[PDB]
């Protein structure tokens, strides 16, 4: 395999025995795939971004078929911009759970 | 508060007095250590009871 | 026999031993270790090491020619820099320092005492704190 | 709603079984009965409780437009799927099936908690859930399939502290624990008291801690317990509150031994009044005399039951008969004494006890080997 | 085109939004309750939602010197004092 | 009103009325609310040895 040790030789330098491979390092630092929770509708004061995010996220995946019948593309890359710490990380946290 | 602080360290000076006049024996008769605290034998037994316990 | 036959192998040792340091290990009786030399080796080990001494990544004995595994060395010793020794303690007492009893008491508590109160974080969930940084005007 | 619905079960548990005892039980049994929508429970009384009044035709058409209030939309749903999501959508059985639990029965609540268990795969809905199996166990005390479920929740719902399910791990330490292996599990798991608040699911605190003081003395008996009890601050609230809970405690402590069975006797007339009627002390009182014993008998060994006539109470026959049925099967390690009046003890040694402890654990694994070498080999 | 698509803005909280970001950054304690957290989120007229998370950690650092697993409200009312004082440059 | 200084005196005062008059925990809680005040006066030269 590519990127894979070996045993070499010091004279011929010639392969004797294929070494293991010691970690996968991105498959050691595999992104964890933890349990979708939501806090739910309460986060409050961000209802008008909860609206839009439902139909921009959601209604693609609920209703594939109002894209399919009318015939326009489902989004797929959302940007979010502000502050940071006002829930940017916390809300696509919840979003991920009510789909 | 002259009540808590003074009885506090009186029933802390109970035991100052009676590691003093216990430590030179092993075995007395509680008459004599009631005369050497000055005092009624009757709450000694009761504190001495408190220390063992 | 076989304690006769252990003295006989230490012959291999003999002090002009060169230094690098285990890395890890392949199977049964085989290694690989990286030496101070820059290069990396793959190499074979005698049978009288005890196998408890490896994985701090530990500095290790290595034969000159042959390049094998022969001795494993106290562990702090491929350091190359020592602590405060032994009397270089630069003669400010405790109570030198004039009006800093916030910031004393905080650090002072910041270092020594999760040595003992250590469960006492995790009761709460405090998740207690590994390092800690100062920063200030210059003096 | 569910969270009042504690005292329900609690006063049916306290009702029939004090059969003399019956007089103000009716009198908020119909409070019970006939109010709150409350079905189930006092048909099935038909034949245990008395004559009765006319509950029949009153209740229910009060079952029936109830049901009809919540029966239609539940079976259904097909309204939003209108606007074609998932074909479904999550507004029906998430909502109505506490209800199902309330006033339908363990039956429509059984059918409808894993109808919506299988729907939503958070923790947090299967954290409602079953803590509503769990009171509902409580609620028709079906008490052996109901402990499962905490052991099913301990097993994966459990992942730590950091409040939580910590609100219902407020069903970890009294209703499922420590029932009747009730010797250490209130020892090791009873040492955090650590909040105070009444919300508004939280119904019973002060008559709460009454419980979790007459079940702290229990423990340890002076490895300092002392400080948990009285050098602790909301302990010390409530019997500066309560002067049952705090002359009972400083009773104890203070070794007052004479006025034990008087503050023996003010918890025996609690004891008299209470909804716990059942199975009784499974630890208390003559361990706790006992307990009082153990400390008396303690710093004096060669005590005269003399000295026992007014030290802790009176009936010197009374005492000598207590103690020759406390000595003569496996406890209170003494040896009374006849007409010379003594109550002499004696202890193992330092040596003596563990040679006896080694001599039992001994046994037991060299019978063991025993089997194990003729398991194998023939 | 194609790839990524419409933006969200996100202003900066209010009194509703961080009492909500009070109850979730201060979810993984072990708290006493008997508290107005009300009153908490509006001593704060403009605080952030990273700012939250730095007060419950000095919350718990005062139930550390308590010698306490309890957290007090007076934990709280001095800790809101404090990073608002780390927050009063500008 | 917006005062700092008296506001350090009558807190320190409702400190004692209450442990002279037998309540420990809120003349606790009424000695830190005059700990917290007192952060911000520049010149308390005997106020401080009064509170300390």
């Amino acid at each position: 395999t590519p990127n894979c040790r070996v045993a070499l030789r010091n004279d011929s330098y010639t392969l004797h025995k294929i070494l293991p491979n010691k970690v996968d390092p991105l498959v050691s630092l595999m992104m964890v795939e933890k349990v979708p929770d939501s806090t739910y509708e309460m986060i409050g004061g961000l209802d008008k971004q909860i609206k839009e995010i439902k139909e921009v996220i959601e209604l693609p995946v609920k209703h594939p078929e109002l894209f399919e019948a009318l015939g326009i593309a489902q989004p797929k890359g959302v940007l979010l911009y502000g502050p940071p710490g006002t829930g940017k990380t916390l809300l696509a946290r919840a979003v991920a759970h009510h789909t | 508060i002259i009540s808590t602080h003074l009885a506090k360290l009186y029933d802390n000076l109970l035991e100052q007095n009676l590691i003093r006049v216990i430590e030179p024996f092993s075995r007395v008769q509680i008459e004599h250590i009631s005369s050497l605290i000055k005092l009624s034998k009757a709450d000694v037994e009761r504190k001495l009871s408190q220390m063992i316990l | 026999e076989f304690l006769h036959a252990q003295e006989e192998v230490k012959r291999i040792q003999s002090i002009p031993l060169v230094i690098g340091q285990f890395l890890e290990a392949v199977d049964q009786n085989t290694a690989i270790v990286g030496s101070t030399t820059g290069s990396n080796y793959y190499v074979r080990i005698l049978s009288t090491i005890d196998r408890e001494l490896l994985k701090p990544n530990a500095s290790v004995a290595l034969h000159k020619h042959s390049n094998a595994l022969v001795d494993v060395l106290p562990p702090e010793a491929d350091s190359s820099i020592m602590m405060l020794t032994s009397d270089q303690k630069p003669d400010v007492m405790y109570a030198d320092i004039g009006g800093m009893d916030i910031q004393k008491q905080e650090v002072r508590e910041a270092v020594e005492l999760p040595l003992t109160h250590f469960e006492l974080y995790k009761q709460i969930g405090i998740d207690p704190p590994r390092g800690v940084l100062m920063y200030g005007p210059p003096g | 709603p569910k969270n009042p619905d504690l005292r329900i079960a609690q006063l049916r548990f306290l009702l029939s079984l004090p059969e003399h005892r019956g007089d103000a039980a009716v009198r908020d049994e119909l409070m019970a009965a006939v109010r709150d929508n409350n079905m189930a429970p006092y048909y099935e009384a038909l034949c245990k409780s008395l004559d009765w009044q006319i509950d029949v035709d009153l209740l229910n058409k009060m079952k029936k437009a109830n049901e009809d209030e919540l029966k239609r939309l539940d079976e259904e749903l097909e309204d939003a799927e209108k606007n074609l999501g998932e074909s479904e959508i999550r507004d029906a059985m998430m909502a109505k099936a506490e209800y199902l639990c309330r006033i339908g029965d363990k039956e429509g609540a059984l059918t409808a908690f894993r109808k919506t268990y299988d729907k939503t795969v958070a923790l947090g809905h299967r954290l409602d859930i079953v803590f509503y199996l769990l009171r509902i166990g409580l609620f028709y005390m079906d008490n052996d399939l109901i402990t499962r479920n905490t052991e099913k929740a301990k097993s994966l719902i459990e992942e730590g502290g950091d409040w939580d399910r910590r609100n219902r791990l407020k069903v970890y330490q009294g209703l499922y624990c420590v029932a009747i292996r009730d010797f250490k599990q209130a020892a090791e798991l009873f040492l955090d008291t650590v909040s105070t608040f009444t919300s508004y699911e939280l119904m019973d605190y002060k008559t709460f801690v009454t419980y979790t003081v007459y079940v702290s003395m229990i423990a340890l008996e002076r490895p300092d317990l002392r400080e948990k009890v009285i050098k602790g601050a909301e302990i010390l609230e409530v019997l500066h509150s309560l002067p049952a809970v705090r002359q009972y405690l400083f009773s104890l402590y203070e070794c007052r031994y004479s006025v034990f069975f008087q503050s023996l006797a003010v918890v025996e007339q609690e004891m008299k009044k209470d909804w716990l009627f059942a199975p009784h002390y499974r630890y208390y009182v003559r361990e706790m005399r006992i307990h009082a014993y153990s400390q008396l008998l303690e710093s004096y060994r060669s005590l005269t039951l003399g000295y026992m006539a007014e030290a802790f109470g009176v009936g010197v026959e009374f005492i000598d008969q207590e103690l020759s049925r406390f000595i003569a099967a496996g406890r209170l390690h003494c040896k009374i004494d006849k007409v010379n009046e003594i109550v002499e003890t004696n202890r193992p040694d330092s040596k003596n006890w563990q040679y006896q402890e080694t001599i039992k654990k001994g046994d037991l694994l060299l019978n063991r080997v025993q089997k194990l070498s003729r398991v194998i080999n023939m | 085109p194609g790839r990524i698509d419409r933006k969200i803005e996100f202003p900066p909280p209010n009194e509703e939004a961080r009492l909500d970001i009070l109850k979730i950054h201060s979810r993984k304690m072990n708290l006493t309750r008997g508290i107005n957290l009300r009153k908490i989120a509006e001593l704060m007229p403009g605080a952030s939602g990273a700012e939250v998370k730095g007060v419950c950690t000095e919350a718990g650092m005062y139930a550390l010197r308590e010698r306490r697993v309890h957290v007090t409200q007076e934990d709280f009312e001095m800790a809101v004092a404090k990073v608002m004082q780390k927050d009063s440059e500008k | 009103m917006d005062d700092k200084a008296l506001l350090v005196e009558v807190q320190l005062l409702e400190s004692k009325t209450y442990h002279a008059l037998s309540n420990l925990p809120k003349a606790r809680a009424a000695l830190t609310s005059a700990r917290t005040t007192a952060n911000a006066i520049y010149c308390p030269p005997k106020l401080q040895a009064t509170l300390d």
